[PDB]
RNA sequence: AGGACCGAACCGACUAAUGUUGAAAAAUUAGCGGAUGACUUGUGGCUGGGGGUGAAAGGCCAAUCAAACCGGGAGAUAGCU
RNA sequence: AGCGUCGAGUCGGCCUGCGCGGAAGAU
RNA sequence: CACAGGUGGUCAGGUAGAGAAUACCAAGGCGCUUGAGAGAACUCGGGUGAAGGAACUAGGCAAAAUGGUGCCGUAACUUC
RNA sequence: AAUUCCUUGUCGGGUAAGUUCCGACCUGCACGAAUGGCGUAAUGAUGGCCAGGCUGUCUCCACCCGAGACUCAGUGAAAUU
RNA sequence: GAUGUCGGCUCAUCACAUCCUGGGGCUGAAGUAGGUCCCAAGGGUAUGGCUGUUCGCCAUUUAAAGUGGUACGCGAGCUGGGUUUAGAACGUCGUGAGACAGUUCGGUCCCUAUCUGCCGUGGGCGCUGGAGAACUGAGGGGGGCUGCUCCUAGUACGAGAGGACCGGAGUGGACGCAUCACUGGUGUUCGGGUUGUCAUGCCAAUGGCACUGCCCGGUAGCUAAAUGCGGAAGAGAUAAGUGCUGAAAGCAUCUAAGCACGAAACUUGCCCCGAGAUGAGUUCUCCCUGACCCUUUAAGGGUCCUGAAGGAACGUUGAAGACGACGACGUUGAUAGGCCGGGUGUGUAAGCGCAGCGAUGCGUUGAGCUAACCGGUACUAAUGAACCGUGAGGCUUAACC
């Protein structure tokens, strides 16, 4: 099965109206280190909820 | 009117004459009247009831103000029952399973168990095609879905694969086996819709 | 849960004797010929027990008038008047379905002298 | 449908899953912290925490059960000699999972799983 | 739970030894006969000098099934084999004069009273 | 002893499913036939296109066969599109 | 019609205008 | 094509086995150059199935089944 | 009848029921004697028919294990128009 | 410059010239059972043997086994038996190559769905301040089948033979919905037996591999063969049909005025969806009550301050689920895992002791182990925040205060 007519650039755009990415709503800030991190994840420096976890 | 209950589970009642009656156990706690609708204000006659309990942190301010006007504690939801012309209720009134004391049969409404995306075999009892005799990739597939150029379309309501269950279902005319006011229990004969723990609406049988 | 356990507990028989698979039991059951009520004995080997509270059952196999018969009794049913162990059998398995393929000498169960 | 079912398939067969978690349980007992995918970490708790529970009662039978389930006498020795005593007064919850972002090669959600008193 | 093509043993002294169900009677698209249901049969095996011959087409009542019968308390009675009693095609009364092996209470009706009486045991 | 028997290697290709923009321009998987012979296989050689070769199917002759391929006559001819 | 009755219309052809039945089909 | 294909010779360990079959291993060599989740329909490849048992179907197609060694025993027919 | 149109000929057998099968009959549309006739043990991935065993072939499907399908990250076609 | 052609399978949908069930007139209708015609399309409407068959014949069912249309419905849904490629043979025709509206054996069925359509399921914006709920019901869909037995009653009817209407009760077939208490299936995540082999030094005990190696059992879940429930009654308006009163037409006449009855069809009643019903409805509750500037001065545009109700996000998740969605829970906490107790399943672990030459048996011991179950339990993970959403909500007219 294949198209009988070439779909338009308009229709292409309409299909892609649901493809946009969502940015992270907000980053969390570790209480101790002050590092921004993804919520419920450890920081880059290995803190989580103030404690040096790794 | 009816009452809102919870599906506790199924068991059996053995009778003295050696019949085993399959029963659904429905927990029917006090239904508290939260609002009375009338012809003047609302255009129809009904009671709104709540039952059970809700965590105060989960009760929103709009929900809380509605319960506070009634003078009742928050329950886990709100449900309406239409009133017949004789019937009359006050806001804040409790209604217990004793309502069903002399009721012989009930209709039980609940949300059926969810089967997710179901094929035509399961959903619509379609027959399978040959497992062998040359069948190519077409064992549980639906077969033809229409005619030809006339009408050159598929008709609305065509039975096809899709979501099955997880919908409102009423089972009618179930025998009331026991009303246990002390333990807040109604025992009805036979199976009713939904999983253990789900909400049930129980009404006197319409037929 | 606690509700159903309570509903079930109050219907359970208190006087059910201990038996195991391989035991020969006699079950007396009520038969109701219209108005006449009487006990009928069903004696045979216990080949299966379902332990499930009020929903407990057990399966008894006998050879009856040249025909193998199995009856699955609902243990707490009032239809079952009484159960008595006639002989204690010594088997390894919980379920003696292998006895269905055996007759006569081959179907004999050793006595459990315990 | 999978109503009320437990256990992750993890795109493996049963024998592979069993071997993998036996290996991973040994790794966690040895190192006390490992990095793995978040779903594997969640499944690992169900393997490792019963081994620690078993190791609270030191007997020949329990050591052999632990050996049957780990196949590593170094791991069995550490369970019974170190971890069992360390967790003698703790009622479950011997591990913690710490989420730690996404793997470079395949964007897999990752987590550290560690023994709680590490 | 007997259907077309099911082979049954014979629980009487009509002379038939093996019969085949060729129809489940008593409704359009009716799938199965259980204990107490009347079936149409053909005789596949018979003794010599019996009341019936191989190839005869007649009725029978199913008296024992492997699937068995449920009782009101939830109990089951299951037999090792499927068996029937041959009936006259028109009158639906037993051809034989003796019944062999046990039958069940399901037969206790005006139509099958002779079978109940002749049966050595009624479960 | 045997164009003997059962059965791997080896040689085949009866059935089915898969695959059919394939993993593959003919295969894979499960089964299947022959398996000391009119067997099978390596290396090299010979037969050439109205010609070869063919336990014969118009089969095969470099993924091409009721007349190979390449170049030429050549812009054949085309009352047809 | 009642015609054992009372008090003016009554009968049924012909021709013609317009209607009625005869007249059931598939998305 | 870093392609489930094709390609002649030589070497020939252990336990079980008639065996170069087959299973598990040794020496040795590899995990096949996308991964991570999820656990719908449907497709593919498999496992099990109450009662029935060819009713399926053009056709038992496919599947299920049989399956080893020793001994006993073995019909018509036959070119013996 | 690998041959018979009429034809599912007719009779017998097998099945509850058999346009197929087997045994006959002869009315051979249109067999027939080395473009061989009629038989024939053995042999056959050969054609037709029947039975025992066996079964998800089916009544009538159910559940389960895996590979896809679905979601995320990377790479990134196609016929058609 | 291709509209795949017979039959089957799967899935249908309409017509009514109706096969069954429903209503009725006539009968050469006593009854029972028929015949014939009218109304009626709600629902229902065989399995097998033979054959490629459609059909047909046959067997045995059924209330009945309807007739047609839909590209003789349906091959981008399946099949490929028939038929019309290439091989081969028979009969037959032909000197022959070959041929046959003869026969016979064999013989590749591709497509990842763009659009329409259809089944499901989300995102956006709208609905005029925002928000959380409960609804009304325009409209749409589903459902609608029927046997047998008993009573009425051996009554009515009939010379007998036989044998009802009307009404009532019970129990089935087929179909549908739900459910898992029971009976069972499954149960590669539970327990055990056992073959070969390799390993953990060895013994003992275990683990890997061999289809889960082969098997025997089996928890939860899912599930049918399991077991609950359904089709209705009632109402309205009618069909054919039957009437009442009644003239036109002194009579008669169901019809012209007027009035009554009348069926599974129709409109309701039952079940489900449903306010994108843009005609965007209703009810209840909740939230926001700052300052200032400029300027084509108008439902204008900023600035600072403020950030509610609620939402979303993230996390732990679910009897919810392809993904979205939907539900539960987030320490003021049972949301998941673990842990504790129990249950369930398997069937008497290991170690040690005793008996036996030994395999093995016995004791300790219904032991040990035990998933998805039940009851509990903060041990682990569900974070303080941050984010979105604002700051009293247009004009006109009327009424009231
Ligand atoms: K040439
Ligand atoms: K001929
Ligand atoms: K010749
Ligand atoms: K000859
Ligand atoms: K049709
Ligand atoms: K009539
Ligand atoms: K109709
Ligand atoms: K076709
Ligand atoms: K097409
Ligand atoms: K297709
Ligand atoms: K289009
Ligand atoms: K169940
Ligand atoms: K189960
Ligand atoms: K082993
Ligand atoms: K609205
Ligand atoms: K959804
Ligand atoms: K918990
Ligand atoms: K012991
Ligand atoms: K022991
Ligand atoms: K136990
Ligand atoms: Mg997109
Ligand atoms: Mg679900
Ligand atoms: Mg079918
Ligand atoms: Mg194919
Ligand atoms: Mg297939
Ligand atoms: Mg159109
Ligand atoms: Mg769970
Ligand atoms: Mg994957
Ligand atoms: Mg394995
Ligand atoms: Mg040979
Ligand atoms: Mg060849
Ligand atoms: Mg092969
Ligand atoms: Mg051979
Ligand atoms: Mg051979
Ligand atoms: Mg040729
Ligand atoms: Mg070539
Ligand atoms: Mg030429
Ligand atoms: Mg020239
Ligand atoms: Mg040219
Ligand atoms: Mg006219
Ligand atoms: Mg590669
Ligand atoms: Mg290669
Ligand atoms: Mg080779
Ligand atoms: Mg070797
Ligand atoms: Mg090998
Ligand atoms: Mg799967
Ligand atoms: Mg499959
Ligand atoms: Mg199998
Ligand atoms: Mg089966
Ligand atoms: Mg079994
Ligand atoms: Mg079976
Ligand atoms: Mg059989
Ligand atoms: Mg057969
Ligand atoms: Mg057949
Ligand atoms: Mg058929
Ligand atoms: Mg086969
Ligand atoms: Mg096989
Ligand atoms: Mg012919
Ligand atoms: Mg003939
Ligand atoms: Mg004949
Ligand atoms: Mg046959
Ligand atoms: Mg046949
Ligand atoms: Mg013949
Ligand atoms: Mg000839
Ligand atoms: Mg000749
Ligand atoms: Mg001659
Ligand atoms: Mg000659
Ligand atoms: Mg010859
Ligand atoms: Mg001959
Ligand atoms: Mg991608
Ligand atoms: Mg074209
Ligand atoms: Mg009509
Ligand atoms: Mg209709
Ligand atoms: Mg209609
Ligand atoms: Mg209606
Ligand atoms: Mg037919
Ligand atoms: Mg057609
Ligand atoms: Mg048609
Ligand atoms: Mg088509
Ligand atoms: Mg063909
Ligand atoms: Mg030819
Ligand atoms: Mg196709
Ligand atoms: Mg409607
Ligand atoms: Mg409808
Ligand atoms: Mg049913
Ligand atoms: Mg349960
Ligand atoms: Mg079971
Ligand atoms: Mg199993
Ligand atoms: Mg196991
Ligand atoms: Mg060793
Ligand atoms: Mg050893
Ligand atoms: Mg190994
Ligand atoms: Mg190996
Ligand atoms: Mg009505
Ligand atoms: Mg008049
Ligand atoms: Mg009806
Ligand atoms: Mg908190
Ligand atoms: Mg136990
Ligand atoms: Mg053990
Ligand atoms: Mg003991
Ligand atoms: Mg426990
Ligand atoms: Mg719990």
């Amino acid at each position: 099965a294949v198209q009988q007519n070439k779909p338009t650039r308009s229709k292409r755009g309409m299909r892609r109206s649901h493809d946009a990415l969502t940015a992270v709503t907000s980053l969390s800030v570790d209480k101790t280190s002050g590092e921004k991190h993804l919520r419920h994840h450890i920081t880059a420096d290995g803190y989580y909820r103030g404690r040096k976890v790794i | 009117i009816g009452l809102v209950g919870k599906k506790v589970g199924m068991t059996r009642i053995f009778t003295e004459d050696g019949v085993s009656i399959p029963v659904t156990v429905i927990e029917v706690e006090a239904n508290r009247v939260t609002q009375v609708k009338d012809l003047a204000n609302d255009g129809y006659r009904a009671i709104q009831v709540t039952t059970g309990a809700k965590k105060a942190n989960r009760v929103t301010k709009p929900e809380a103000g509605h319960f506070a006007k009634a003078g009742v504690e928050a329950g886990r939801g709100l449900w309406e029952f239409r009133l017949a012309e004789g019937e009359e209720f006050t806001v804040g009134q409790s209604i217990s399973v004793e309502l069903f004391a002399d009721v012989k049969k009930v209709d039980v409404t609940g949300t059926s168990k969810g089967k997710g995306f179901a094929g035509t075999v399961k959903r619509w009892n379609f027959r399978t095609q040959d497992a062998t005799h040359g069948n190519s990739l077409s064992h549980r597939v639906p077969g033809s879905i229409g005619q030809n150029q006339t009408p050159g379309k598929v008709f609305k309501g065509k039975k096809m694969a899709g979501q099955m269950g997880n919908e409102r279902v009423t089972v009618q005319s179930l025998d009331v086996v026991r009303v246990d006011a002390e333990r807040n229990l109604l025992l009805v004969k036979g199976a009713v819709p939904g999983a253990t723990g789900s909400d049930l609406i129980v009404k006197p049988a319409v037929k | 849960s606690n509700i159903i356990k309570q509903l079930e507990q109050e219907q359970m028989k208190q006087d059910v004797p201990s038996f195991r698979p391989g035991d020969t039991v006699e079950v007396k059951v009520w038969v109701v010929e219209g108005s006449k009520k009487r006990l009928q004995a069903f004696e045979g080997v216990v080949i299966a027990i379902r332990n499930r509270g009020l929903h407990s059952a057990f399966t008894v196999r006998k050879i009856s008038n040249g025909e193998g018969v199995e009856r699955v009794f609902q243990t707490h049913s009032p239809v079952v008047d009484s159960i008595s162990v006639k002989r204690r059998g010594a088997v390894r398995k919980a379920k003696l379905y292998y006895l269905r393929e055996r007759t006569g000498k081959a179907a004999r169960i050793k006595e459990r002298l315990n | 449908m999978r109503h009320r079912k437990s256990g992750r398939q993890l795109n493996r067969n049963s024998s592979h899953r069993q071997a993998m978690f036996r290996n991973m349980a040994g790794s966690l007992v040895r190192h006390e912290i490992i990095k793995t995918t978040l779903p594997k970490a969640k499944e690992l708790r169900r393997v490792v925490e019963p081994l620690i529970t078993l190791a609270k009662t030191d007997s020949v039978a329990n050591r052999r059960l632990a050996f049957a389930r780990t196949r590593d006498n170094e791991i069995v020795a550490k369970l019974f000699n170190e971890l069992g005593p360390r967790f003698a007064s703790r009622a479950g919850g011997y591990t913690r999972i710490l989420k730690c972002g996404f793997r470079a090669g395949d964007n897999a959600p990752m987590a550290y799983i560690e023994l709680v008193d590490r | 739970m007997i259907q077309e093509q099911t082979m049954l043993n014979v629980a009487d002294n009509s002379g038939a030894r093996r019969v085949m169900c060729i129809k489940v009677l008593g409704g359009s698209h009716r799938r199965y006969a259980g204990v107490g249901d009347i079936i149409k049969i053909t005789i596949k095996e018979a003794i010599p000098r019996g009341k019936v011959k191989k190839g005869d087409v007649l009725k029978a009542v199913v008296v024992r099934t492997k699937k068995g019968v449920r009782r009101p308390d939830g109990s089951v009675i299951r037999f090792d084999g499927n068996a029937c009693v041959l009936l006259n095609n028109n009158s639906e009364q037993p051809i034989g004069t003796r019944i062999f092996g046990p039958v069940t209470r399901e037969l206790r009706s005006e139509k099958f009273m002779k079978i109940i009486s002749l049966a050595p045991e009624v479960l």
